[PDB]
RNA sequence: AAUGGGUAAUUAUAGCGAGCUAGAAAGC
RNA sequence: ACGGAAACGCUUUCUAGCUCGCUAUAAUUACCCA
């Protein structure tokens, strides 16, 4: 569960709480996770967050039964990904949302990941 | 006397337009240049403030004598028409330009439409270093059609002004269908057809059999 | 009224492809028939939680077993007997091409297409093509571009052409001046799905590329409107036959040469770069960029350190490819004539 | 933190103390900061310095929530956004605001960041 | 050479941010 | 046998006229990896 008072703090936790290169200590904390590829993330909710403002729920729970399948895909290709659906509570999170103002802050969640992503690298 | 008549026109959209909109609480990844919509439909809405702006300003080419610089420094045809601030009798001008709204909704879900909206990716690319400037604009679709009045007043000031205004009226909207009323417009966005072109009159007695003749023809 | 208007007719070369920066990923097309489906992947996991699939569907996902043929979602629907495909969705044919564990391609962009799911080519694409060759044929916006030094040469002046409301000023503009608008969308019948061919300088193979791109086929009439307002914009886009010759003759000085000529295609008209596909070298001033793009790959896949790799594909020949054989193209490789009204 | 007293006179001392460029000797003595980044956030505090207004403070939880994120991501894209928000304490002013006198203190703060952005330079 | 695959970057940038006119008039 | 009694600070009056959310901008680039 993710609440309008805290996700943007277990966002920051969860972007923290995740794992870097511990060799390569030529400019070290960098991440094994890409902007790339979190940005790829991202763009399985950017063409939801709009039709949560536009249209009704009960025309996107389809495509959220499917987001459920994007995020499970992306989690099994890259190890990367991997330990960041795990770290932040994603596939937790993603089931927890049965209205649109969870859908909406679910894709706000994301934007915090991503957020504090280009803000820690 | 007094009369109003009421151009009635439905505005067909071709590469459908983007006038631009509202919201700041958007995203990090979608839609960042937002259109305009109703806020209870959230259907797209074509402004009638777009549409006296951009019709004042293409009809301004056409009918001013000496340069414009400002509106009420238009040439009494405009001024008439489109109101200035400036003249004693021209600031209340004879046109009432409602906001267009979307009408064929349901004819645009037997085309295969998910939405009455799209999203474009745009792209500056630059000239050196060859890097990328993505953005997601907003704009409504295509086939979109709307619903426009206009309405025009008929006192005693317009003794013999009405079918002269009229000229001005049919010339502003087929002036519109050569530009591209609001958004990018050099980029596609724009183009603007206008069927239907009707006058009937809502208040008053006037004849409208003679006014559908420089419409329509 | 001002405006002199043009008809561009765009012919389609090399393929096309241009847009949208979506991508369906390896397991999201079905090729059952010579016929790669593009289903609405939401309706296709709808109609398969019915039949208890999705905790299947999801082991399918994860599961990297070798020989690709069993990795591209036929295999899920012909392995648990799945005989219903009805689902929204597109077929674009297969090119015969790009073979046999077939069908075992992988990511395909999609094509810019409208809200009803015909594709189209966006007026703001052919004007940044049309920019580029503008710019490139003037040495006004040649000279000095690459300019602040700042972070690392880091970007163009972007005031070479003079852009803006400008206060105190009248308003110039040039490129409000030239109105490019989209094209009335074509059929996606017209789609083809090339790959993409790597062909390199000093180590002389094709390598390939898991890139796919939905493509226009070539040989495809597209049309355009292109209407001025200004003296000089109608005076450009007059001369964007000559400017256009201009720019591809010193393009092939600068760049083709030194990659072998039966690589390389006839123009047959004006010759146009649009989109994705055709390398850096036409989405650039290419004379003032040379040090400074090069500069930016440091990286595990450099741009080696000479101006680049040709750029071609694989598609079917037609009426075209007079010069090599296996069928390459050079992505992008299009013409253009103007006509006034 | 920031009162009703000196919050005003926090932000243009947030300004003076914001680095410039001590290049560029063409109009020198300019910010690295460019005022489309910083009215980009304005367009935000600006929002919700309106709704503050009409709305309750319940009712603008999650639309607060997202600033942080704004903050957060506007200051990982630039570095003269990040040390606008390192100058100016902003995400420490953003966990700050609990009522809503505390939402339109942080609304009108940012106000005076863009006021006194255009009154020097 | 096979076979498995895509990977990285940018995610809007630079502006305008309201302007002018009226700022109370008659009466009791 | 209250310097008191009786007496609506009331009537009339559009926050209104003018104003394009607009300007520039190819969803692109690099070519590899196990």
């Amino acid at each position: 569960i993710l609440t309008d008072e805290n996700y943007v703090d277990i966002a920051e936790k969860a972007i923290l709480k995740l794992e870097r290169n511990t060799r390569n200590r030529k400019n070290p904390d960098a991440f094994f996770l890409t902007t790339s590829k979190l940005r790829n993330l991202l763009s399985l909710t950017s063409t939801l967050f709009d039709e949560s403002k536009v249209k009704e729920y009960d025309a996107l729970l389809d495509r959220i039964a499917y987001l459920r399948v994007q995020f499970v895909y992306q989690a099994g290709r890259e190890i990367a990904v991997k330990d960041l659906i795990e770290k932040a509570q994603i596939l937790e999170a993603l089931k927890e949302i049965k209205d649109r103002e969870t859908l909406q802050r679910f894709c706000r969640y994301m934007e915090a990941l991503v957020a504090y992503f280009k803000f820690y690298g | 006397t007094f009369a109003k008549i009421k151009f009635s026109a439905q505005i067909r959209l071709e590469t459908g337009l983007h006038i631009g909109g509202s919201d700041a609480f958007a995203a990090i990844g979608a839609i960042n240049s937002p259109v305009i919509k109703d806020p209870i439909t959230n259907l797209p809405i074509i402004p009638g403030s777009s549409l006296k702006g951009k019709m004042r300003t293409l009809l301004a080419k056409v009918y001013n004598e000496k340069v414009a610089e400002k509106p009420s420094d238009d040439s009494d045809i405009l001024s008439r028409l489109f109101g200035n601030s400036k003249d004693k009798r021209f600031k209340m001008g004879r046109l009432i330009f409602r906001d267009a709204f979307l009408s064929n909704a349901d004819e645009l879900d037997s085309l295969g439409v998910r939405s009455y909206t799209e999203v474009k990716f745009e792209n500056t690319i630059d000239r050196i270093t060859a890097e990328a400037n993505p953005r997601q604009i907003e704009r409504a679709i295509r086939n979109s059609t709307f619903d426009f009045e206009l309405i025009y007043e008929i006192t005693d000031e317009n003794e013999n002004q009405v079918e002269e205004d009229f000229k001005v009226i049919r010339d502003g909207l087929k002036l519109l269908e050569l530009d591209y009323l609001g958004g990018s417009g050099s980029r596609g966005y724009g183009k603007v057809a206008f069927e239907n072109l009707k006058a009937t009159t809502v208040f008053g007695n006037y004849d409208v059999k003679t006014l559908n003749e420089l419409l329509t023809a | 009224n001002d405006y002199r208007t043009f008809k561009l007719s765009l012919l389609t070369l090399a393929p096309i492809h241009i847009g949208n920066g979506e991508k369906y990923t390896s397991r999201e097309f079905i090729y059952e028939n010579k016929k790669f489906y593009f289903p609405d992947m939401g309706k296709f996991y709808n109609k398969m939680v019915e039949k208890r699939l999705a905790e299947k569907f999801e082991a399918f996902l994860i599961q990297t077993r070798p020989n690709a043929r069993n990795n591209r979602l036929i295999s899920f629907l012909n392995d648990n007997r799945i005989a219903e495909r009805s689902f929204g969705g597109y077929s674009i044919s297969e090119t015969g091409l790009e073979s046999n564990s077939a069908g075992a391609i992988n990511e395909v962009n999609k094509f810019i297409r409208d809200a009803f799911g015909n594709p189209y080519i966006p007026g703001s694409s052919l004007k940044g093509a049309i920019r580029t060759i503008l710019m490139n044929t003037t040495p006004k916006w040649n000279n000095e571009n690459a300019v602040n030094d700042f972070g690392r040469f880091p970007k163009e002046n972007k005031n070479l052409i003079p852009w803006g409301p400008k206060k105190g000023k009248e308003y110039d503009d040039l490129f409000n001046a030239i109105r490019v608008s989209d094209s009335k969308p074509f059929d996606n019948k017209s789609l083809i799905l090339v790959q993409k061919w790597d062909y390199s300088a000093k180590t002389n193979k094709a390598k390939p590329l898991p890139l796919y791109r939905e493509s226009i086929s070539p040989l495809t009439k597209i049309e355009f409107e292109i209407t001025t307002t200004t003296d000089e914009a109608g005076r450009l886009i007059e001369e964007l036959g000559k400017r256009a010759q201009a720019f591809y003759k010193d393009y092939k000085a600068f760049f083709l040469s030194e990659f072998p000529d039966d690589k390389i295609q006839a123009n047959l008209q004006y010759p146009i770069y649009l989109g994705a596909g055709s390398g850096a070298w036409t989405k650039t001033l290419f004379k003032q960029a040379d040090g400074i793009l090069q500069r930016r790959y440091s990286r595990m896949k450099t741009k080696m350190v000479k101006k680049g790799v040709l750029k071609l594909t694989k598609a079917p020949l037609k009426t075209s490819l007079v010069k090599n054989h296996e069928s390459f193209y050079e992505m992008g490789k299009a013409n253009f004539m103007i006509k006034e009204i």
